[PDB]
RNA sequence: GAACUGCAUCUGAUACUGUUGAGCUAGAGUAUGUGAGAGGAAGGUAGAAUUCCAGGUGUAGCGGUGAAAUGCGUAGAGAUCUGGAGGAAUACCGAUGGCGAAGGCAGCCUUCUGGCAUAAUACUGACACUGAGGCUCGAAAGCGUGGGUAGCAAACAGGAUUAGAUACCCUGGUAGUCCACGCCGUAAACGAUGUCUACUAGUCGUUGGGUCCGGACUUAGUGACGCAGCUAACGCAAUAAGUA
RNA sequence: UUUAUUAAAAACACAGCACUCUGCAAACACGAAAGUGGACGUAUAGGGUGUGAUGCCUGCCCGGUGCUGGAAGGUUAAUU
């Protein structure tokens, strides 16, 4: 099952948002899961505050695993608190052409 | 859950008693237990000090690891016991070394599960970590309130605390009581509400179930004479006067805390 | 759900002739192994009416095919029913 | 041809001035894109991609 | 005499019905690819807004009405700014639009899951329709138990209006509305139109497909008209209330 | 269950219900205090009060007296 995962952390982690992107890619691919497209958007301005700032780094990254590793993940995501913000959706395909937010 | 009896007895009519078929069918671990002898509600004067006890069941004392001090080394359940002493459900925990306790048993919490007690713990129930490493929100049990002391806050079955902020060194909790109060970050808490969440749904049925839970009757202070109780006295029925104890002291909304040395630990308290 | 590759494996060990995919037998064997799989899901969903209207009907469509099969050849009926546990 | 929610740039000329969504008898967008659109506007919304109102 | 439409038993016929053997694919299904959807169930989450709590600014009104008054406010309201708590609903999109057997179903995401629509090929070979009883599901209100409780609001309290006003209007306000699990089994539960077939001028929209050359044809819906026909009339009219 | 020894009951208790208190060195109770019980319990717990299985239910009144919250103003102790 392929799934689409766009990441929104705080800009006072954005040094450590590499960590966490090679953190997340190490637990995906050692449960036999592909990674299809990371991307990287950087410092993007808020449309509007989340938790009273205007700016944080977006990270998209479009992974291949399965509902326990995705479970696994989720909660991560839920616990890191760097992450103000998650999106997982479903793709029926895998998608590697370079995303127009980059 | 609950199961009703059915009428084939007066006495049986209204019975609904909690039935849980996964708990331990033998006896509790010999090393963990203490002698208990019943007290009949008398001080060392030998006076009642606390009215409505007495007889009821023989009944031995669990050790109840509530300070889980055993950090770092993990645990499994070895199985789900019944307590005497306390509402909630007990879990003999087996560490790694081999040494065996109990501690309160959390509602998501089965056989052969693995549970932590420190620091850099997984948030799983049964696991006991200081606050301060607890996400906000999460549902916990068994709150110490002085650092090192163990477990005093949410022990009785279903008993759960909503973990709702920070100030500083204080974590913000909401108890079942409707309560937002201060407790120190560094004291501990265990993830999950408390097992035996159908406790309170029960009923004794008749007199005697009472009796066997060592609670004697009770006689309200307006079938006395006046010299027994403030509510004494009269040609038939009468109350007379404002509810009070027998001690003279009055039992509607009149509130009776005096603690200044702990008032500064409490946020605010609900209204309903 | 199930996938294509065990609705394929119960054709083929159903086929009454080649590649047929037809016949009462598959039919009923498929059925049948849709509603032993659907149960795992309505003992997790007791509220899905909207679902479980389409398993009764799939129960319906089954015990047609059975009532069907049995009126044309029983000795096809008594194996079938023999070999799915009905 | 097909329609994302990361193409911001053209959400933006099918919202509104203050952040709604514009109709499709003003745009022309035939029913099925329209609905496509709505989707992804509302995941870019929620994504603070895009702004709910004007005046948060 | 005729009749006694009747019954019985033999004989003959096989068009139809009944019972049977074999075969067929056009009704009904299966496998395979795509597609649309507020179909259902369980979780999570977002943003606007209300209410409340605590502070800063500030001062004499706010609120409400046809006018008022009750109410709130000099113990500092209302307004404005900043924080916190909580519940409920999901603006725009939005559409005689879609999905669902009806009842119904709208933020977004995931998990589990039903049906449908569509192309071609292969397959089964009448497996069909309807259906007394029976069962299942079934708005809202209501009921039981345990939670929750912002807004709204039966009851209720007050203020008006009035001859009166157990109302309409105003200020409040509890059940309920929300959640879990069970009941309840009723609605103008309506298209006041049972289900399923086939056939019968046409015209213009629209939703999901498909095939051709921006158009054309065809499909399953969903609408507006309009012949024949039908109707007491109104009207219905391929989504019939026509012909069976 | 009860008036040992003139009253056994419709009285008391009772399972159940409600209100209210109590965040733990709990409230509450014994005690001059130490020390205790509550309880090696922890708000699904513990105390006080009323009512008394269950079924259907439980209307109106906050003027009085309590209780809870509030503090603008009036009055007000020792002290100075």
């Amino acid at each position: 099952r392929h799934y689409e995962v766009v990441l929104l952390v705080h800009p006072d982690q954005s040094d450590q948002v590499v960590g966490m992107v090679e953190r997340y890619i190490k637990l995906v691919q050692d449960n036999n899961g592909i990674i299809h497209r990371l991307e990287d958007w950087g410092r993007r301005q808020l449309a509007y505050p989340i938790n009273k700032i205007h700016k944080a780094h977006y990270v998209l990254f479009n992974i291949e695993t399965n509902g326990e590793t995705l479970a696994e993940l989720e909660e991560l995501f839920r616990y890191n608190d760097a992450i103000i913000r998650s999106l997982v959706m479903r793709r029926d395909d895998a998608i590697t052409e370079e995303s127009q937010l980059a | 859950p609950i199961v009703k009896a059915k009428p084939t007895s007066p006495g049986r009519r209204f019975v609904e008693k909690v039935v849980h078929p996964h708990l331990y069918k033998g006896r509790p671990f010999a090393a963990l237990l203490e002698s208990k002898s019943k007290t009949g509600g008398r001080n060392n004067n030998g006076r009642i000090t606390t009215r409505h006890i007495g007889g009821g069941h023989k009944q031995h004392y669990r050790i109840i690891d509530f300070k889980r001090t055993k950090d770092n080394i993990p645990a499994t359940v070895e199985r789900i016991e019944y307590d005497p002493n306390r509402t909630a459900h007990i879990a003999l925990l087996k560490y790694a070394d081999g040494e065996r306790r109990y501690i309160i048993a959390a509602k998501k919490q089965a056989v052969g599960d693995t549970v932590m007690s420190g620091e850099a713990s997984p948030i799983r129930p049964g696991n006991c970590l200081p606050l301060k490493n607890i996400p906000l929100g999460t549902v916990i049990h068994n709150i110490e309130l002085k650092i090192g002391k163990g477990a005093q806050m949410a022990r009785a079955a279903g008993a759960s605390v909503q973990l709702l902020g920070r100030d500083g060194i204080y974590a913000i909790l909401r108890l079942r009581s409707g309560e937002t109060r201060r407790v120190h970050v560094n004291c501990r808490a265990v993830i999950g509400e408390v097992s035996n969440t159908e406790n309170n749904l029960k009923s004794l049925g008749k007199a005697g179930a009472s009796r066997w839970r060592g609670i004697r009757p009770s006689v309200r202070g307006v079938a006395m004479n006046p010299v027994d109780h403030p509510h004494g006295g009269g040609e038939g029925r009468n109350k007379g006067r404002h509810p009070t104890s027998p001690w003279g002291q009055k039992s509607k909304g009149l509130k009776t805390r005096h603690n200044k040395r702990t008032d500064s630990m409490i946020i605010r308290r609900a209204k309903k | 759900m199930l996938t294509n590759s065990d609705r394929e494996q119960i054709i083929a060990q159903y086929q009454r002739g080649e590649n047929d995919t037809g016949s009462p037998e598959v039919q009923v064997a498929l059925l049948s192994a849709r509603i032993n799989d659907l149960q795992n899901h309505f003992k997790a969903h007791k509220a899905d009416h909207h679902s479980r209207r389409g398993l009764i009907r799939m129960v319906n469509t089954r015990r047609k095919l059975l009532d069907y099969l049995k009126g044309k050849d029983l000795g096809r009926y008594t194996t079938l029913i023999s070999q799915l546990g009905l | 041809t097909h329609i994302d929610y990361k193409d911001v740039e053209l959400l933006k000329q099918y919202i509104s001035e203050n952040g709604k969504i514009v109709p499709s008898r003003i745009t022309g967008t035939s029913t099925k894109y329209q609905r496509q659109l709505a989707t992804a506007i509302k995941q870019a919304r929620y994504l603070s991609l895009l702004p709910y109102t004007d005046n948060h």
